[PDB]
């Protein structure tokens, strides 16, 4: 079960 | 007595316990475990390479490479376990942080949104940028080598086929043949089998992109020679210019023999894909490796423009050089090099 992209630290920085 | 998984002893306690099987290869096995010291879940690969020169070579490369690399989209080595003396060393255990799944598994269970595909692709290419900036070729990119957590963080694994090729030196005629996994194998691995470049990794990424778009492999050749037919069935027959680029005469003549095939347009194959994704796909799956998009240009493609930021895409500080390549050595000598390379993880080490 795959979470939203914004849960990735890398994506939060972008 | 140490823990045993499916008949393999894993002599990794007392620090690492509760071993569970994940997978295997010809000279090793991977398990999950618990690191009782750092209180974290790990993956542990057991390797037993020392009877074969080629296994020793790949073990040394993987170790040397991954111990230098430090990047958010590449799995790091936490620990290496092996015996205190070279004569007692039969097995080497490499410890990494446990990831939750991989892309192969995810694609069996889930149709990915365009946003997921775009972000995963970004992360693969950001990792690859770092790898290629170090003068390393991965040579086995595929979905099961891309690990993921449910937070969508992606890390490239498995450097067992990876090597250095210092671009100061022409490696034509000196690269190992029959690299990559068949379905992910660039055409020049078949046609310039000892003279390919890091462009093979871009081809594999294109295969991976295609696979995210459709949840099936784009070129599922049933055997070595059928692979090239699958490629040409979609790309169509190469242009005369691209043929005239093939230096190897036997290879060029073999292609001239084949019947003509037309290009299948990307949008008939992937009628629901983002157009920009298909554009980048076309550039990655370009027949001629000298015309194929390079990793920096791929990162700069419009498909990835919401993520591309060269201020946050590290490159290797000290790219590897020709020194790191003379490993064509007897297996006993390679064992000594593996022992030296793993010494820093031992009690009582001194440089």
């Amino acid at each position: 079960q795959l979470k939203p992209i914004e849960s990735s630290i890398l994506a939060q920085r972008r | 007595g140490p823990e045993m998984v499916r008949g393999q002893v894993f002599d990794v306690g007392p620090r690492y316990t509760n071993l569970s099987y994940i997978g295997e290869g010809a000279y090793g096995m991977v398990c999950s475990a618990y690191d009782n010291v750092n209180k974290v879940r790990v993956a542990i690969k057991k390797i037993s390479p020392f009877e074969h020169q080629t296994y020793c070579q790949r073990t040394l490369r993987e170790i040397k490479i991954l111990l230098r690399f430090r990047h958010e989209n590449i799995i790091g080595i936490n620990d290496i376990i092996r015996a205190p003396t070279i004569e007692q060393m039969k097995d080497v255990y490499i410890v990494q942080d446990l990831m939750e799944t991989d892309l192969y598994k995810l694609l069996k269970t889930q149709h990915l949104s365009n946003d997921h595909i775009c972000y995963f692709l970004y992360q693969i290419l950001r990792g690859l940028k770092y790898i290629h900036s170090a003068n390393v070729l991965h040579r086995d990119l595929k979905p099961s080598n891309l690990l993921l957590n449910t937070t969508c963080d992606l890390k490239i694994c498995d450097f067992g086929l990876a090597r250095v090729a210092d671009p100061d030196h022409d490696h034509t005629g000196f690269l190992t043949e029959y690299v990559a996994t068949r379905w992910y194998r660039a055409p020049e691995i078949m046609l310039n089998s000892k003279g390919y470049t890091k462009s093979i990794d871009i081809w594999s990424v294109g295969c991976i992109l295609a696979e995210m778009l459709s949840n099936r492999p784009i070129f599922p050749g049933k055997h070595y020679l059928d692979q090239l037919n699958h490629i040409l069935g979609i790309l169509g027959s190469p242009s005369q210019e691209d043929l005239n680029c093939i230096i190897n005469l036997k290879a060029r003549n073999y292609l001239l023999s084949l019947p003509h095939k037309n290009k299948v347009p990307w949008n008939r194959l992937f009628p629901n894909a983002d157009s920009k994704a298909l554009d980048l796909l076309d550039k990655m799956l370009t027949f001629n490796p000298h015309k194929r998009i390079e990793v920096e240009q791929a990162l700069a493609h419009p498909y990835l423009e919401q993520y591309y930021d060269p201020s946050d895409e590290p490159i290797a500080e000290a790219p590897f050089k020709f020194d790191m390549e003379l490993d064509d050595l007897p297996k006993e000598k390679l064992k000594e090099l593996i022992f030296e390379e793993t010494a820093r993880f031992q009690p009582g080490y001194r440089s």
